[PDB]
């Protein structure tokens, strides 16, 4: 059950928001989405969440 | 709508979904026009108004 809460935790796409989304601040002139972390995929990526 | 209102009637504007895709670099308009009878030939078909 340690492992299973673990393995949850050390691999969840998280969302991450905008940089430049809406509302807005007069201006900014630059909107981008901003791509946080993926999920594991690799059998070491695995052997690695402490 | 100033420098061309003998076709061109109102001109509903939308920023965000245009026909393509989304994002905030995107934006369209429905352009309404007269009748046909109010638009003389050539300069006046949509074909020549666009």
């Amino acid at each position: 059950g340690d492992v299973s809460s673990a393995i949850q935790a050390q691999n969840v796409q998280i969302s991450s928001g905008q940089l430049g989304g809406l509302p807005a601040v007069k201006g900014q002139q630059l909107n981008a989405t901003i791509i946080g972390k993926t999920r594991l995929q690799t059998a070491e990526q695995f052997e690695n969440i402490l | 709508l100033e420098k061309e209102s003998s076709s061109v009637s109102s001109v509903f504007t939308v920023t965000g979904f245009n026909f393509a895709g989304r994002g905030q670099s995107s934006g369209m308009a429905f352009i309404m026009l007269k009748p046909w009878e109010e638009r003389p030939g050539g300069e006046n078909s949509v074909f020549e108004l666009a």
